[PDB]
């Protein structure tokens, strides 16, 4: 068995001009049979967003893992943790269990408050930092997004244009994949506020 | 404060002499071993009217063929009986037989030296030695009925009859005259019951004494308060017969 | 004061009173000496006969470590027999790890560190002996003496026990008369003579002599007990000097 | 008042068990000197064999801790053996973890921290010794670092330890206010052994036989002690002048 | 005093009170006397009992088929040192197929008592042993002291008023050591030896305990009606 | 053996004081004076290097230390007790906060970890409290410049400026007169030298005074120039030559 | 060996009292006063600072009011160093409970654990107990608003208003006089400062000598908002009540 | 690990650390137990010294160990929350292994045991707590009432009391309780506990709390109004 294709899912994240977007599909399978469509992959601590794909049980463990560490962090230093730091923290937590890893591929996205510079980061199973100025992808159809995103993407989109791109990127790759679909959620992160949009896509 | 394993200039262990004092605060137990079976009797002592005198536990079965009557700090005894009951059951697992009373008593007195400070924490387990003495009666295939007095000195003697507890030295002087080998089991039952009547502060009745025996055939039987009331009535009649 | 009640507590004098009392436990013991020969070493011990019941020459108080180190101690025989027993493990794990018999100057440090450790902590007694050990190795002869401080040095000759004031002076006569080197056969005769003279303090109870030696020319570097004709020839030289 | 029996802050702020340890050291009536040359460090130390039975060569106070850090100790000799065995182990361990030869600084700072641990725990007495490490470092050239039973250590242009140290200290102060440098200038290292001995003779007021000194020289690449003949050679060269 | 708190402390003269007190514990105990020749070794033991109804306490412990000891003093401590000798007699018979020499057994006890009075939180042992045994090199009789010292003797006693029997044996030394080949006469020399220490408590047939081991004799104990021959 | 040092040596006394900790503070009042002033764009911390002999070199010895690239320290009291604390602190910044966040701790968080080492020294068994008080200057991006004092009980407070040591009473009252909020880095240094000249009887020059600032950033110690995302140390220790220059401009 | 130096702290005295516990309380009456008044829709926490100077930094300071998680705060009276270890195992224990149930820990459980840890330090180990008393001011959904105090004994009890630190006799007398049960957060604000003006050692109460904190049901939605007042908000609340 | 011997015998034959634990039970507030025909009643005293408390969330001195066993204590309140916790853990542990509920004797012996151990472990002082543990055996109706002590002794009673001034309220019970014929109904038993506790309460009606345990897992604490009702009736009986 492939410890990642039991449940599938895909996550994609893009920068724009002073904003980021992180979006995914909502399916949760046990191989052929589809179980649930309510399962969300995207969680938020403070104003930093974390998408996690892969073995479904380690998505739940690793979400309650990082909520723990950041709450303690927020009580000592008295401020939400910044995205630049939080990325070292994901990495160190993973590599801590080098042998017998969590089978996941986290993706960070947020805007650093002090500077206003939007920021995204990717990972793999053990835990290396994929740094990009373009877009980060993750999941079982990560081959299909890499080709999809690169054709669409234009540097610097305004927040309501960014919302179109990252939709076409995620919609097409899900219906060319046999483990994604059943709706999708897209967050648009700006400094002031966060706007969450549920997508109407096909149920095949 | 004077150590736990410090020897005194007299050449003894402080803590073991003290614990010897704590056995004489306990309430009296008496045993008489004959050739028909041993008879154990205790002074229970109802501390108030309210008390249910029937929860005072001072005679405990250890196995089918081993009785036990205890005197002293009965609190420290909960731990000796757990170990004995285990040691007796283990031997019956390991060699499918009953253990001579002399051997079981060796095992009880091995706990009773384990008091101290150790050199790295070994198999030590107390801060102080045990504060309770046992009278372990029983019957084994080889040597008939035995009766041992296990002391917190670590040493057991085999007695023909012994009286420990508050009224021990008065009772011990009265056993020293009256014991002989003629005693049938009816004579011996009544004899223990009568020496308990002299050292008991209250009047003799079935709610503050308890008798028992161990016979080879029926095993170890604790008597019911209704059996003893028949023997209290036999004593009253025969002491006034004269 | 009160600086004596427990071990390894300094006093204002600097003295470590517990160790000073330990030296008094050595001075109570029986007498022993060691001669550093030209090519070996000789050991001698005064074994007091306490009763006629004691069997003769079965309570030997000279112990060998490995197969080329003689140890002989005064003070409390148990404390020493535990120091020697421990010395045997240190020497056997040297010969295990480097596959060569342990040099005598090395074996001296390992025993010192083990004594010395018993004046760091305040929950183990100091050792109540002084040990005179040595033997032959690749360099030649060495003679050492060890105190309850942890202090040891090389010696041309050494002596401890009750009769040590006597014997230090007598030893010194034999080092001034022979800078050339008292030869190995000659030193068995002299050892017995020194023990017989230093026995004049203890002349209450008869004693028994026991000599042993480790010598390069004689026993080929091993450790043996001088015995039979040669121990008897020495005892005769010793009776002839005192009378 | 259990503050003079273990190391706890006295009612006054002192650590009486430590202040006592210093007076335990100065008791062997050995007087030690260490002065720096241009490319070497000389240390000369009094040797005093008390009785003719003790063998002369085994008595000693200079130890060879590694290949370039010699350490002359002042105190009772069992504590010295204890401090020496432990220092040798660290100079080996260092070369094994980091792959170069333990500089002198680093060793002196390691023993200091090891000393501190014994005045903080209640179950060890402090060591009763003053340790003086001498080397020709690789980086900083000639060095001396003297360490104490408190834990304190500090660098030195030249030092003297023992009961009669006051005589030597004030003699060294006079010489470095004259010459206005931090180190004996003379170029060869035999001239600096000569210099060390001459200030000892003046300070203590007494001359030396060759059996009364034990001498140790650190040049780059080796530390060594000098034999009774190489000492005799210096002594005769000072008497000539 | 002040220094008798722990065994970690030497006194100002060098003595170890905690070790001299443990010695006392043997003078409270009952007398036992041991003697030996070249062919056999013997222990004569006074068994002590409490009041009348009490039975006598066993003073003789069988350690193996060729070695045993008697105790005098604390009966709980004897059973802790004899348990430790039992393990040693097996440990030799399994690993070297070798009857454990008596000279070695003594030096093992010596080492075990020493570690137990140096440790903080130990206690000296308060018991004396006469260990008899027959090995490859012949018969031996050892006296064990709580100090640690193991001494090899021809005869000796320990206990209460031992001095009477200790003297008797040094006068008769030449006669009872030459009793070779007659086990019966060596026991009779020992019964006499214990009657010097007895003041009151005449011997009984339930009072006396004899052990004899030798060249042709596995270790045997005579109790009860088996000691009617030697009174 | 059976080491029985589990019971703590510090016990509550019948008067509601923690005996050992009180005494510790006596020995901190005998240590040498040190002071720190917090300004708008830096902190300065300074002390006198007591040279015990002219043979001794107090150059090799240091009473001011680097803890991270942006947090210095200075101290009053026992020399040894200081040096082993600086080594626990250097270590625990790295093992327990730098690996597992990728950043040097913010100043007020390190102090919290250092206040935790004092606590364990007075709670756990068989130890005596430390004989020192630290001043810990430091800078982090969200709180700015900050100065902290730590005690041998474990308590820490943030100070606007402060002194501890022998002449602490005379130093703290001279700082309240001369302190205000406008102080730049240059003026606060000049107020730091005046305050130390009161409490120092002997030599007072650049070879015998130690002075170090947390101030503006340095890209000259950076050491690997050619990368804009780094900024390099903020701590810089003033050398002997620099210190004599602010005495000509006294 | 080391038998002599034992303080044997944990044994009873002849009266049945633990010596080390009785002392720790006396030590705690030297720390600055802390007061809690619970009203129908929130809690007030006002504590009087100790140590103050014109040269002490006050704004960033925090010495007596610590936050535990989202909905629970405490006030410290006693050794601030000792307490800082008990505050760190409180936080850890809180989030560990959130990790296992997905609920904000009930106030009753987070109190009961810090009292077991205090009790367990007088039971064994021969260590001197912590010199701390806490006022747990917390809010869950089960019972609404709660107050608790604990003492170096371990024993804890619930209060509608309570004082620890100095003049607990004097402060508890005033509080019984003026408390009422229809109170609201803004009346309790007024009472908490009115008690601290009378018990103060100061010649005059001042904003720079106060740590002030509220927990109000107030604030958007049902969620609870914990607010540690800025030093600047305290100057405003102190003119509002007219003490200055 | 701490090793010292806190419990040693004294030349007289007593452990002093056990006698001092008893004194820590005299200071504690009163607890009294009375067992009737077919119910037990546990009544505790509360302090009025402490006032302005919140009565809702004050931790009661009656705790439930299981569905049908109650334990009240006198003495150090801190020490008792440890015993209570181990009893509960034991109660469920015994439901996994035996597949039955605890008999009321098995829970008593086990609490008594944890108390015994703590008086012969080096490094640990004794508990300062005596408990009363009442309940109903499973599949039966009888009342069982047991008392433990910080020494480790336990025994069954008809009516008992521990805590402050327990001799006065024991003397009341020794002539009032008819042991041949238990108190009749449940109410008359509660009347007896309230009467017994009024001799030592030194004024108080809202300082007495009553919890009653009946068979078939019915534990119910009486409200304030129901206790106030029995106190008024008892004040009319007194007046003559």
């Amino acid at each position: 068995s492939d410890p990642s294709s039991i449940n599938g899912g895909i996550v994609v994240a893009m920068t724009g001009k002073d904003c980021v977007a992180i979006a995914c599909d909502l399916r949760l399978g046990s191989q052929s049979l589809g179980v649930s469509n309510k399962f969300e992959k995207i969680f938020h601590y403070g104003h930093v967003f974390l998408g996690i794909t892969g073995l479904a049980t380690d998505v739940t463990t690793l979400n309650e893992m990082f909520r723990y560490k950041t709450n303690l962090y927020k009580l000592k230093e008295e401020r939400a943790i910044e995205p630049e730091t939080f990325t070292q923290l994901v990495s160190s937590s993973l590599y801590e269990r080098r042998f017998g890893p969590y089978f996941v591929g986290p993706v960070v996205a947020g805007i650093n408050s002090k500077s206003g510079k939007p920021f995204i980061a990717g990972f793999d199973l053990i835990g290396c930092i994929d740094e990009a100025k373009d877009f980060i992808v993750s999941g079982t159809a990560s081959d299909q997004l890499f080709g999809m995103c690169e054709s669409l993407y234009e540097p610097n989109l305004e927040p309501e244009d960014l919302f179109e791109t990252i939709s076409q990127a995620l919609l097409n790759a899900a219906d060319r994949d046999a483990l994604s679909g059943w709706g999708a959620v897209v967050y648009i992160i700006k400094k002031d506020e966060v706007v969450k949009r549920y997508l109407k896509m096909r149920q095949d | 404060d004077r150590g736990v394993s410090t020897f005194s200039p007299e050449g003894r262990l402080f803590q073991v002499e003290y614990s010897l004092e704590a056995i004489k605060l306990g309430s009296t137990a008496i045993g008489i071993a004959t050739k028909e079976g041993v008879v154990l009797g205790v002074e229970k002592r109802a501390t108030s009217p309210l008390l249910e005198s029937d929860s005072i536990e001072k005679i405990v079965e250890i196995d089918r063929h081993i009785g036990c009557a205890m005197s002293g700090l009965t609190a420290d005894a909960r731990s000796m009986i757990e170990h004995a009951r285990t040691a007796a059951v283990t031997h019956n697992l390991y060699y499918d037989e009953d253990i001579n009373v002399e051997s079981l008593t060796q095992s009880v007195c091995d706990l009773a030296l384990r008091f101290g400070e150790g050199a790295s924490g070994e198999e030590r387990l107390m801060s102080r030695p045990f504060g309770v003495a046992l009278l372990i009666a029983g019957h084994d295939a080889d040597d008939g009925y035995q009766l041992f007095h296990a002391e917190p000195s670590g040493t057991f003697y085999r007695y023909n009859a012994k009286a420990i507890g508050s009224g021990s030295e008065g009772a011990q002087a009265e056993l020293l005259n009256e014991w002989h080998s003629s005693l049938t089991l009816k004579e011996a039952e009544l004899l223990v019951l009568k020496i308990l009547k002299q050292v008991m502060e209250e009047k003799l009745d079935e709610n503050n004494a308890q008798l028992s025996c161990i016979t080879k055939q029926d095993g170890f039987k604790i008597y019911d308060n209704e059996k003893t009331a028949e023997l209290i009535k036999e004593l009253k009649e025969k002491e006034a017969a004269e | 004061t009160g600086y004596d009640l427990s071990n390894s507590v300094f006093s204002p004098d600097g003295r470590n009173f517990q160790v000073e009392y330990a030296v008094k436990a050595v001075e109570n013991g029986t007498t022993s000496i060691g001669i550093k020969c030209n090519d070996g070493v000789v050991f001698a011990v005064e074994k007091l006969i306490t009763s006629k019941l004691l069997v003769p020459q079965k309570n030997v108080k000279i112990q060998v470590v490995d197969r080329h180190i003689g140890c002989v101690y005064s003070g409390l025989i148990p404390d020493g027999r535990h120091l020697v027993n421990r010395g045997r493990e240190e020497a056997a794990s040297f010969k295990k790890l480097y596959k060569t018999p342990i040099p005598i100057p090395a074996f001296a440090d390992r025993l010192g560190q083990y004594v010395q450790a018993h004046t760091l902590y305040n929950s183990v007694r100091p050792f109540g002996v002084s040990t005179i050990f040595g033997g032959v190795d690749k360099n030649g002869a060495h003679l050492y003496m060890l105190e309850p401080s942890g202090s040891y040095w090389g010696y041309k000759g050494a002596a401890t026990g009750k009769g040590r004031q006597s014997a230090k002076a007598e030893l010194e006569k034999l080092v001034d008369h022979h800078p050339e080197g008292l030869s190995a056969r000659e030193a068995v005769k002299q050892a017995a003579k020194i023990i017989y003279l230093a026995h004049e303090d203890n002349k209450e109870k008869d004693f028994e002599l026991e000599i042993s030696w480790c010598s390069l020319s004689e026993t080929n570097g091993l450790h043996k007990f001088v015995k039979g004709d040669l121990l008897q020839e020495a005892i005769d030289f010793a009776q002839k000097e005192i009378n | 008042g259990y503050d003079r029996h273990i190391t706890i802050f006295s009612p006054e702020g002192r650590l009486y068990q430590v202040e006592y340890a210093f007076k335990a050291t100065n008791q062997t009536n050995i007087n030690s000197l260490a002065v720096r040359g241009k490319d070497c460090t000389v240390v000369i130390s009094q040797k005093k064999v008390p009785d003719k039975l003790l063998d002369p060569t085994t008595v000693s106070y200079i130890f060879c801790i590694s290949r370039t850090i010699g350490m002359v100790v002042n105190g009772p000799i069992p504590d010295a053996r204890n401090a020496a065995l432990r220092a040798k182990a660290e100079a080996a361990e260092f070369r094994y973890k980091y792959g170069y030869d333990m500089p002198c600084d680093v060793l002196a700072k390691r023993m200091a921290n090891l000393s501190q641990i014994y005045t903080q725990r209640a179950y060890m007495r402090p060591l009763g010794v003053i340790l003086t490490f001498v080397s020709v470092d690789e980086e900083l050239g000639p060095s001396i670092y003297k360490t104490d039973p408190a834990g304190y250590y500090v660098g030195y242009k030249a030092t003297a330890t023992g009961p009669k140290q006051q005589e030597i200290t004030t003699n060294l102060e006079n010489h470095f206010k004259k010459s206005k440098i931090d180190h004996i200038n003379e170029e060869s290292w035999e001239k600096v052994v000569e210099f060390a001995i001459t200030h000892m003779i003046d300070a203590l007021g007494t001359e030396f036989s060759k059996n009364d000194l034990e001498v140790g020289v650190a040049t780059k690449d080796k530390f060594f002690t000098l034999s009774a003949e190489n000492i005799e050679e210096r002594l005769v060269a000072i008497a000539e002048q | 005093n002040n220094y008798d708190g722990d065994t970690v402390t030497f006194s100002p003269t060098g003595r170890l009170f905690q070790v001299e007190y443990a010695l006392e514990a043997i003078k409270q105990g009952s007398v036992t006397v041991g003697l030996r020749s070249n062919t056999h070794a013997v222990l004569v033991a006074l068994k002590r009992n409490a009041d009348e109804l009490s039975s006598y306490q066993k003073k003789i412990i069988k350690c193996d088929e060729h070695m045993g000891l008697s105790l005098a003093g604390l009966a709980p401590d004897a059973r802790v040192l004899s348990n430790y000798l039992r393990q040693q007699c097996n440990y030799s018979s399994l690993v070297f197929n070798r009857k454990l020499a008596v000279e070695r057994a003594g030096h093992l006890l010596c080492d075990k008592a020493q570690k137990n009075t140096q440790s903080y939180g130990g206690r000296p042992y308060g018991v004396g042993l006469l260990i008899i045994g027959y090995d490859k090199s012949g018969a031996h009789l050892l006296e064990f002291q709580p100090s640690g010292n193991v001494t090899e003797l021809y005869g000796t006693a320990i206990g209460a008023r031992s001095q009477g029997a200790k003297t008797y044996l040094e006068r008769t030394l030449d006669t009872f050591i030459k009793i070779d080949g007659n086990p019966d006469e060596l026991i009779k020399a020992g019964v006499e030896a214990i009657s010097q220490s007895l003041r009151d408590e005449s011997l009984t047939v339930d009072n006396l305990s004899i052990a004899i081991v030798g060249k042709d004799t596995p270790f045997t104990i005579y109790d009860g009606e088996a000691v009617a021959k030697y009174i | 053996m059976t080491d029985r040092y589990s019971f703590s040596l510090t016990t509550f006394s019948p008067s509601g004081k923690l005996g050992q900790i009180d005494y510790a503070l006596t020995a901190v009042k005998q240590g040498v004076t040190s002071l720190g002033i917090k300004a708008t764009n830096g902190v300065v911390i300074a002390t006198e290097k007591k040279s015990s002999s002219p043979l001794a070199m107090s150059e090799t010895l240091s009473k001011v230390s680097l803890l991270t690239p942006d947090i210095g320290a200075v101290y009053s009291g026992m020399g040894p007790d200081y040096r082993v604390l600086v080594d626990k602190s250097r270590k625990v910044a790295h093992t327990s906060y730098k690996r597992i966040y990728g950043e040097y701790p913010p100043t007020k968080l390190l102090v919290s970890e250092v206040a935790k080492i004092m606590q364990e020294a007075t709670q756990s068994g068989g130890v005596r409290p430390f004989g020192v008080s630290l001043l810990i200057a430091g800078h982090d991006e969200f709180n700015g410049f900050s100065l902290y004092q730590v005690d041998p009980s474990g308590s820490y407070f943030p100070w606007k400026a402060t002194a501890i040591g022998k002449g602490s009473v005379a130093a703290k009252t001279f700082l309240e007169k001369r302190w205000n909020d406008e102080l730049e880095l240059e003026d606060a240094i000049h107020i730091a030298l005046l305050t130390l000249k009161e409490s120092v009887e002997g030599e007072f020059n650049g070879d015998t005074i130690e002075l170090a600032i947390i101030g503006d950033e340095n890209p000259d110690l950076l050491g690997y120039t050619g990368i804009p995302t780094d900024k390099g140390p903020r701590f810089r220790k003033l050398t002997s030559q620099e210190i004599n220059d602010r005495l000509e401009a006294l | 060996g080391s038998r002599r130096y034992d303080s044997r702290t944990t044994i009873f005295s002849p009266e049945g009292r633990l010596y080390q516990v009785e002392y720790a309380l006396e030590s705690i009456s030297h720390a600055g006063t802390a007061i809690g008044i619970m009203a129908s829709d929130g809690i007030v926490l006002a504590a009087e600072r100790k140590v103050t100077s014109t040269l002490l930094e006050q704004d960033t300071s925090t010495e007596k009011l610590y936050k535990l998680n989202d909905k629970i705060a405490v006030a410290v009276a006693g050794l601030t160093a000792d307490a800082e270890i008990l505050i760190n195992t409180a936080r850890i224990h809180a989030q560990n409970y959130l990790k296992t149930y997905n609920e904000d820990i009930p106030v009753e459980i987070l109190v009961r654990r810090l009292s077991d840890i205090k009790q367990g330090y007088t039971q064994h180990g021969g260590l001197r107990p912590f010199g701390v008393s806490f006022i747990y001011a917390g809010y869950d959904d089960r019972y609404g608003y709660q107050l608790y105090t604990s003492n170096p004994s371990g024993n804890y009890t619930g209060w509608k208003a309570i004082s620890v630190g100095a003049n607990t006799s004097a402060a508890q007398t005033l509080l019984q006089m003026d408390y009422k049960d229809d109170m609201k957060v803004d009346d309790a604000i007024e009472l908490a400062l009115k008690t601290l003006s009378k018990t103060t050692d100061s010649s005059a109460l001042t904003y720079d000598r106060l740590e002030f904190a509220t927990i109000r049901k107030g604030a958007n939605d049902g969620e609870v908002y914990q607010k540690i007042f800025k030093p600047q908000e305290i100057k405003d609340i102190l003119v509002k009540t007219g003490i200055t | 690990g701490y090793d010292r011997a806190l419990s040693i015998f004294s030349p007289d034959g007593h452990i002093f650390q056990v006698e001092y634990a008893l004194e820590a039970v005299k200071r504690g507030t009163c607890a009294v137990g009375v067992k009737g025909k077919n119910c037990v009643v546990l009544g505790c005293e509360r302090r009025s010294t402490l006032k302005l408390q919140d009565t809702r969330i004050t931790p009661s001195k009656v705790s439930k160990i299981d569905s049908h066993v109650v334990l009240s204590f006198s003495g150090l309140n801190a020490d008792s929350r440890i015993l209570i916790e181990k009893a509960r853990v034991e109660a469920q542990s015994h439901r996994l292994t035996l597949e039955d509920p605890v008999t009321v004797e098995y829970l008593t012996r086990y609490v008594a045991g944890v108390q015994q151990r703590y008086t012969q472990s080096g490094g640990v002082r004794p508990f300062g707590v005596s408990t009363l543990i009442a309940g109903f055996d499973p599949r039966d109706d009888e009342p069982k009432l047991y008392q433990t002590e910080p020494s480790g002794i336990y025994s069954s009673w008809s009516a008992q009391t521990i805590g402050r001034n327990s001799k006065t309220v024991r003397e009341f019970l020794e002539k009032n309780y008819d042991r041949k014929e238990p108190p009749a109904t449940v109410e008359e038993c509660v009347k007896l506990t309230v009467r017994s506790l009024l001799e030592v309460v030194q004024t108080g009606a809202k300082n007495i709390e009553i919890t009653v345990v009946k068979p078939d897992s019915d534990i119910v604490a009486l409200s304030s109004e129901e206790i106030n009702q029995y106190v008024t009736q008892i004040e009319q009986e007194k007046q003559e």
